């Protein structure tokens, strides 16, 4: 899956 | 080696209500597996417990997609996206556990939105507001292997125009936002800058 994530 | 995965403008404060802007969809290159994303959101910087965000991705094979996410809880793909379209993105946090995300393709007239409620496993602090270009990650099923996707080249610059942030109903200026750049192999791969109500990010 796509981890669009913490900075 | 990706050293910095976010490029863009981040405001630090409290009681952030709504964050919105209109961004243009760029053409992308670099391979079917290279990608990038542009999104607006609340939290995720100094507030590590959650992030309300919405935006779209571009892949090097010329394809796109739109999504919304209330990390870590609800995450999902939203509308059709093509090069040159103008996309209005917006999130609103009515409380630390409730809000909404809306994505509107002003070019096609399509619009999607999601209302969030009783968000338990991760509430907002509502202390960060941001307009970001990101090199996102691709993970396997159990988070045992997460890696940054190769960062696509894109053109023209992705510009968040008519940026708007409010705190307790009062609008907040982008004047004092911190600026970050995506950095890979010790090299800036974005040049994001602020000007008025515009956050403009060029691929480098």
């Amino acid at each position: 899956f796509k981890f669009x994530a913490l900075r | 080696t990706v050293e910095s995965n976010w490029g863009g403008a981040i405001l630090i404060g409290s009681d952030f209500d709504t964050v919105s802007a209109t961004a243009n969809v760029p053409s992308a290159s670099g391979g079917s597996s290279a990608a990038g994303t542009a999104w607006v959101g609340i939290d995720g910087d100094t507030c590590q417990t959650a992030i309300l965000q919405t935006g779209f991705d571009w892949y090097g094979d010329g394809t796109y997609d739109a999504w919304y996410e209330w990390y870590p809880e609800v995450s999902d793909d939203f509308i059709t996206i093509s090069e040159g379209d103008s996309i209005q993105m917006s999130v609103t946090a009515t409380s630390d556990t409730s809000g909404s995300a809306t994505l509107e393709n002003l070019t096609t007239g399509q619009k999607v939105s999601k209302s969030f409620s009783n968000e338990s496993s991760g509430s907002l602090c509502r202390t960060n507001a941001e307009f970001i270009i990101e090199d996102f990650e691709e993970c396997n099923s159990n988070g045992s292997d997460c890696e940054f996707v190769p960062f696509a080249s894109f053109s023209p610059a992705v510009e968040f125009t008519d940026c708007s942030v409010t705190s307790d109903g009062e609008s907040v200026s982008l004047d004092d936002a911190q600026i970050t750049q995506v950095i890979i192999n010790n090299q800036d791969v974005t040049d994001c800058s602020v000007s008025g109500t515009t956050v403009s990010c060029s691929y480098v």
